């Protein structure tokens, strides 16, 4: 197959061949044969993002592009999902931008994240509290998007 | 570190592709281009999402 | 200020220009006076998003208006504009989009609409419930975001009355056979149904329920607004109570109201402390607006009633509040109005309704069953258990004086 890789040019902005050097011999046999099309990115604009993804698609029969950003705009993920809802290619983010989980994605879109939702955070919280005998508390919340779900 | 994340993503994708191949191998290609005129949804089956 | 918009057809552009000219001539902000920009709904999805920048962000607009074209897609208009303008935190103003995924202000960031989305008709359902003394419902619901949101809203509203609905049965969207759930919903003690789903599912459930004699006497239905539309009006049982929005599929009044609100808000932002300019150019700048969130905050808090839509007052998540619903009823497959909803109160008309069946009464929503199922346990002299006799009857035993012993 083929699966392009894009990076945020922040941590590993060097040795693109090293990322291209995935699985020198194999990993566990490698029944299929895949090659990366690793492309370094730049400042991410919506028109720029769409044009890059579409043109890069129009090339080497592309598949689940593994996106990764360096900044924190909280919107790129949404934009990313949008593309994955109109072009049937999987997309899963790793670092930063495409890592803050949105509540409810579209039901005909293939897009996956690597973070943890609010429910898991609340579960870890209550597992910490239960382990130090702090069985009394009173949560306070502001008017911020998603407080109803957390309280519920 | 980030390299482990990229390795994990690539591995998960090739494993999903291998599962689809071992199931009913007919692996599709790119959907032409997204810059075209009209798109007619006629996907033969759930490609690799399930 | 170069306020643009994304309308449906070319004819509305002249009306938009006339409205903006009237607003500028009446009262506004000095700045560069006012202007307008237009673009049509291209049916290429992704392309449209790009075009937005190439015609609106490229001109450094301050607010974007989006309207629903008549193509049956239900999401075609608002999503691309909302996402693209939410990247830069610039606020948009939706005109006629009642879908309830947008009243979720954590994915769309900045999105204001001038028509209440569906679930407020569940609020109206509760208000109408109060005035007729009904206390037992078996409401059905879909399984997408719409149905879950409506059910959650109704449950939240009903929780304040220290009561609860009876059953909350639900089905997958776009099914083909439903009669299992409807058969399950028969042997209960409630006679009010608050069905709320899509048009095709509504037609399917109507056809399935017509064979179970559920449309007869004493079954008060309640159908909100979308399941008495085009297709669902074919198999509807005479006696339903459908709602509507008085100023619904209309654009002129909504365009005028949106222009008035936006102009009044702009005439208030310029007289402030810190003022910034729109981020002209789609490519290049990748930072949020310095006045974006403040612009949304000031726009949301704005009371103004001088246009032909009713009182305008955005609430909490900039959704809508204080709208008008015009109740109707179906007699001989002919919709007739029988009341008006003015906001937090209902107002009956001088017209007689006909419940399903055709009696002119107020069918009680309750029943009594009187078929209680009792469960026991084999233990002690309390409840004996003995193997039955193959003849059909247990036996005939006696006591100290030969008195018969009851057996079931």
């Amino acid at each position: 197959l083929n699966i392009a890789v894009m990076l945020g040019h922040s941590h590993d902005v060097t040795e693109r061949e090293l990322r291209t050097l995935w699985g020198p011999e194999q990993a566990a046999g490698l029944p299929l044969d895949v090659n990366v099309v690793a492309l370094l990115m730049n400042r991410t604009d919506p028109k720029s993002l769409i044009t890059h993804v579409c043109d890069l698609m129009s090339g080497a029969r592309i598949h689940g592009l593994v996106f990764g950003d360096d900044t924190d705009q909280e919107a790129v993920a949404q934009m990313l999902d949008f593309i994955s809802s109109h072009t049937f290619v999987p997309i899963l983010g790793i670092h930063g931008g495409a890592s803050m989980i949105m509540a409810d994605k579209d039901p005909t879109s293939t897009f996956f994240q690597f973070g943890a939702s609010i429910q898991q955070q609340a579960t870890v919280m209550l597992k910490i509290m239960q382990d130090y005998d702090w069985h009394v508390f009173s949560l306070v919340t502001t008017i911020f998007p998603g407080y109803r779900e957390f309280i519920s | 570190s980030l390299e482990a994340r990229v390795r994990d993503g690539i591995g998960i994708l090739t494993t999903a592709a291998s599962s689809m191949l071992e199931k009913f191998s007919y692996i599709p290609e790119a959907k032409a281009s997204c810059y075209g005129q009209m798109e007619r949804p006629e996907v033969p089956m759930h490609t690799l999402h399930p | 200020v170069n306020i643009g918009a994304v309308l449906s057809t070319r004819k509305h552009e002249q009306m938009f220009r006339e409205a903006v000219n009237q607003a500028n001539k009446r009262h506004g902000s000095w700045k560069i006076q006012l202007n307008a920009t237009s673009v049509t709904h291209k049916p290429n999805a992704i392309q449209m998003a790009l075009s937005v920048c190439e015609d609106l962000i490229s001109s450094q607009v301050y607010a974007i208006l989006v309207s629903h074209p008549p193509t049956p897609n239900d999401h075609f208009t608002p999503t691309p504009v909302s996402y693209t303008a939410g990247f830069y935190r610039i606020p948009v103003l939706g005109l006629t989009t009642r879908m309830s995924i947008y009243s979720d202000k954590s994915i769309h960031l900045s999105f204001l609409r001038t028509v209440p989305p569906y679930s407020h008709q569940s609020s109206v359902w509760f208000e109408m419930m109060r005035v007729y003394s009904w206390n037992h419902i078996i409401l059905l619901v879909s399984d997408d975001h719409e149905g879950r949101a409506a059910q959650k809203r109704l449950e939240t509203l009903l929780e304040e009355r220290e009561s609860k609905a009876e059953k909350v049965l639900q089905f997958d969207p776009g099914t083909k056979n439903v009669t299992a759930l409807l058969m399950e919903a028969k042997e209960l003690e409630a006679r009010v149904i608050i069905l709320s789903a899509s048009e095709d599912d509504a037609a399917t459930v109507y056809r399935a329920a017509a064979m179970l004699n559920m449309t007869g006497s004493g079954y008060v239905w309640l159908v909100g607004e979308r399941e008495i539309s085009g297709n669902a009006l074919r198999y509807a049982p005479d006696g339903i109570l459908g709602l509507q929005l008085i100023n619904g599929k209309n654009e002129s009044a909504h365009i005028s109201d949106a222009v008035g609100v936006v102009a009044q808000a702009v005439h208030e932002l310029l007289e402030k402390e810190n003022i910034t300019d729109p981020p002209r150019g789609c490519v290049g700048n990748t930072n949020i607006w310095k006045t974006g969130p403040l612009f949304k905050r000031v726009l949301m808090s704005s009371k103004y009633a001088d246009g032909v839509t009713g009182r305008v007052e955005f609430n909490e998540d900039g959704d809508r509040k204080f709208a008008n619903y015009s109740i109707m009823n179906l007699q001989n497959r002919k919709l007739v109005q029988v009341g008006i909803y003015n906001g937090t109160h209902v107002i009956p008309n001088d017209r007689k309704i006909i419940w399903p069946g055709g009696e002119t009464e107020k069918p009680r929503g309750y029943q009594m069953s009187t078929r209680l199922k009792i469960v026991t346990i084999h233990q002690e002299p309390f409840v004996y258990v003995k193997p039955t006799l193959s003849d059909g009857t247990c036996k005939e035993e006696f006591t100290v004086n030969g008195d018969p012993v009851k057996k079931v």
